[PDB]
């Protein structure tokens, strides 16, 4: 699911008459356009940091896992963060890391990458650990075994199913794992979402820089040019065409990237109540949290996204 | 009972103090508010702007120039009015369309938490969900999302079954917990010890299979009626 | 009070090795925060561990209700 977009930010002047200080003279003509596409992008920028601050800091203490990884018989390795990375990140969030790949400035994220990470390893040290109780109140600790009993009793089967079939259940899930490693490894298409996202951001932003070389129906595209073939008189019309046509082009823009943070909105809206009721909790919904009868979810943080593993 | 009320009591006291001791607590009204209040006045602000013309009013264009080149001024200055205005009426859809998703939201909210109990988790509320009950606001609505915590844990010891005749024994509903010595059945959410007997337990197989099974005795509670 | 960040330079303002919840946000996990003007890196939340075990379960003794606003 993707949470956020690239927080950009555009430099109204700049971008429409570059360096040219009588340009500007003639912009200050047109009134509070710049001000109103920079409000929008700054609006959409600070939305992008709510999007993630409301999908991942869904709780005010950072749990640790215990430093003996025994949870009778379950391996969470391949999930919990490793500590020989320099970057502290699990073997599939790092998979996943690898995986996805004038005026106009990007600005950073608030929230670095490592502190996802971190808010992750804390959600899955909570639901590991705890169980549900952590997502409700204080934590209160219960052996992993008791805990998955508990969870089949939520799907109407009793506890002696599993105590009688642990083992069997944890290498059912070990291989699982195992299998989802390789599946996400193996094929480069399962990651569409995020890379769409980053490659509609940079074409948007590419097309916007192209479009600083169009005529729009002016003799040149360069204002000196105007200046110094032309007389003022109409040099003004020149300049007047240029400049109505580059803010069309900024307004357009700006447009696309608030339909974009619109659905980028809904998608993260969707993703925090997954992990709320998914990750925090065991779902009785239908599909919502996987296909079949739902016990329990992990989250894994990824760029520009989150990945649950159902 | 009485307990129950006085908590009860005592937040909604402390509900209403908060709301009138914290200002930005209905910042999302306000930003409705403000938002349409700046829309409408950047849209009248933007009515002196000359858009390249020789000026912004249209009687002294029309009384200063012959009709040939006035025209074109009027084109001018007309466009740039219809390009302000169509931003703005877009804009207004986008945030319409926000303002849908949000009422949207609200509407289930008010259909799943006050007019039933939820065992979705967060969505009525941080906690186990009791009820909700609505409040109308200016441009808005607000939920007062009633909630039980649990608090005061108390660390036990626990065993998955109880090996009792060669039989093993699961909870029904409760748990197994100890407290050093003797070893109880308790409902899972709140700390209730009761002696574990046949009407409490079910039991599943001998005690060979299970992982973590401890020795305990299961009282019947009809051998005592049978004993006189 | 020059200070160095990934998003630029911050003049002005002295960085400090406490952590606290974001006030003024700067980017790249650096706030800023009037207490003179101090910048800092945001502190997650407050750490906690929990005492794992294969035979220890906690049963709460006691609730609390509770009541939150949704606007
Ligand atoms: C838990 O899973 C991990 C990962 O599958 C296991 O680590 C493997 O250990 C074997 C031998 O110890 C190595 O040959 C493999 O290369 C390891 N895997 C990786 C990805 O490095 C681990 O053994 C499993 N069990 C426990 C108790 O940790
Ligand atoms: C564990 O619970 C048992 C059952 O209540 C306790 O045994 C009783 O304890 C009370 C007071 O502690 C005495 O008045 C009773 O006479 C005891 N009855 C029996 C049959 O022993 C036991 O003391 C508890 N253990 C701990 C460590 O609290
Ligand atoms: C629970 O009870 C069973 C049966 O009384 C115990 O099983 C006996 O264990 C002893 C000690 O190892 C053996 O010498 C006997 O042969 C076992 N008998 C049977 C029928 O299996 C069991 O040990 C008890 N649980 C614990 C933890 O001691
Ligand atoms: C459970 O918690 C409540 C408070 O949430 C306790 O009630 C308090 O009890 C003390 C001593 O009896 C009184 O001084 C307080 O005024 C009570 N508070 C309220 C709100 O009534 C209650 O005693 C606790 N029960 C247990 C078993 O721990
Ligand atoms: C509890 O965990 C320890 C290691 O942390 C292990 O040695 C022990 O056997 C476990 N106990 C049970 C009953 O599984």
């Amino acid at each position: 699911l993707p949470v956020s977009m690239t927080k950009t930010s555009v430099d109204c002047t700049m971008y429409i008459c570059g360096d040219s200080t009588e340009c500007s003279n003639l912009l200050l003509q047109y009134g509070s356009f710049c001000t109103q596409l920079k409000r929008a992008l700054t609006g959409i920028a600070v939305e992008q940091d709510k999007n993630t601050q409301e999908v991942f800091a869904q709780v005010k203490q950072i749990y640790k896992t215990p430093p003996i990884k025994y949870f009778g018989g379950f391996n969470f390795s391949q999930i919990l963060p490793d500590p020989s990375k320099p970057s502290k990140r699990s073997p599939i969030e790092d998979l996943l890391f690898n995986k996805v790949t004038k005026g106009l400035t990007v600005l950073p994220p608030l929230l670095t990458d490592e502190m996802i990470a971190q808010y992750t390893s804390a959600l899955l040290a909570g639901t590991i650990t705890s169980g549900w109780t952590f997502g409700a109140g204080p934590a209160l600790q219960i052996p992993f075994p008791m805990q998955m009993a508990y969870r089949f009793n939520g799907i109407g089967v009793t506890q002696n199913v599993l105590y009688e079939n642990q083992k069997l259940i944890a290498n059912q899930f070990n291989s699982a794992i195992g299998k989802i490693q390789d599946s996400l490894s193996s094929t480069p298409s399962a990651l569409g979402k995020l890379q769409d996202v980053v490659n509609h951001n940079a074409q948007a932003l590419n097309t916007l820089v192209k479009q600083l070389s169009s005529k729009f129906g002016a003799i040149s595209s360069v204002l000196n040019d105007i200046f110094s073939r032309l007389d003022p008189p109409e040099a003004e019309v020149q300049i007047d065409r240029l400049i109505t046509g580059r803010l069309q082009s900024l307004q357009t823009y700006v447009t696309q990237q608030l339909i974009r943070a619109a659905e980028i909105r809904a998608s993260a809206n969707l993703a925090a109540t997954k992990m709320s009721e998914c990750v925090l909790g065991q779902s009785k919904r239908v599909d919502f949290c996987g296909k079949g009868y739902h016990l329990m979810s992990f989250p894994q943080s990824a760029p520009h996204g989150v990945v649950f593993l159902h | 009972q009485k307990l129950i009320a006085n908590q009860f009591n005592s937040a909604i006291g402390k509900i209403q103090d908060s709301l009138s001791s914290t200002p930005s607590a209905l910042g999302k009204l306000q930003d409705v508010v403000n938002h349409n209040a700046q829309a409408l006045n950047t849209l009248v602000k933007q009515l002196s702007s000359k858009f390249g013309a020789i000026s912004s009013v249209l009687n002294d264009i029309f009384s200063r120039l012959d009709p040939p080149e006035a025209e074109v001024q009027i084109d001018r200055l007309i466009t740039g009015r219809l390009q302000s205005l169509q931003t703005y009426v877009t804009q207004q859809l986008i945030r319409a369309a926000e303002i849908r998703a949000s009422a949207n939201l609200a509407a289930t909210k008010m259909s799943e938490c006050v007019l039933g109990q939820s065992k979705r988790v967060d969505f009525c509320g941080k906690g186990y969900h009791l009820m909700s009950f609505p409040q109308s606001a200016p441009h808005g609505v607000v939920f007062l999302h009633v909630t039980y915590v649990p608090a005061q844990e108390k660390n036990f010891t626990t065993a998955p079954a109880i090996c009792h005749d060669g039989k093993a024994h699961f909870p029904r509903e409760g748990v197994f917990v100890s407290n050093g010595t003797h070893w109880f059945v308790t409902q899972r959410n709140f700390y209730e010890p009761q002696i574990i007997t046949t009407d409490n337990t079910f039991v599943s197989g001998n005690c060979d299979v299970v992982i973590g099974i401890v020795n305990n005795t299961v009282y019947d509670p009809l051998q005592p009626e049978l004993d006189s | 009070n020059v200070f160095q960040t990934r998003a630029g330079c911050l003049i002005g303002a002295e960085y400090v090795n406490n952590s606290y919840e974001c006030d003024i946000p700067i980017g790249a996990g650096i706030c800023a925060s009037y207490q003179s003007i101090i910048a800092y890196t945001m502190s997650l939340g407050a750490e906690n561990s929990v005492a794992y075990s294969n035979n220890s379960i906690a049963i709460p003794t006691n609730f609390t209700i509770s009541v939150t606003t949704e606007i």
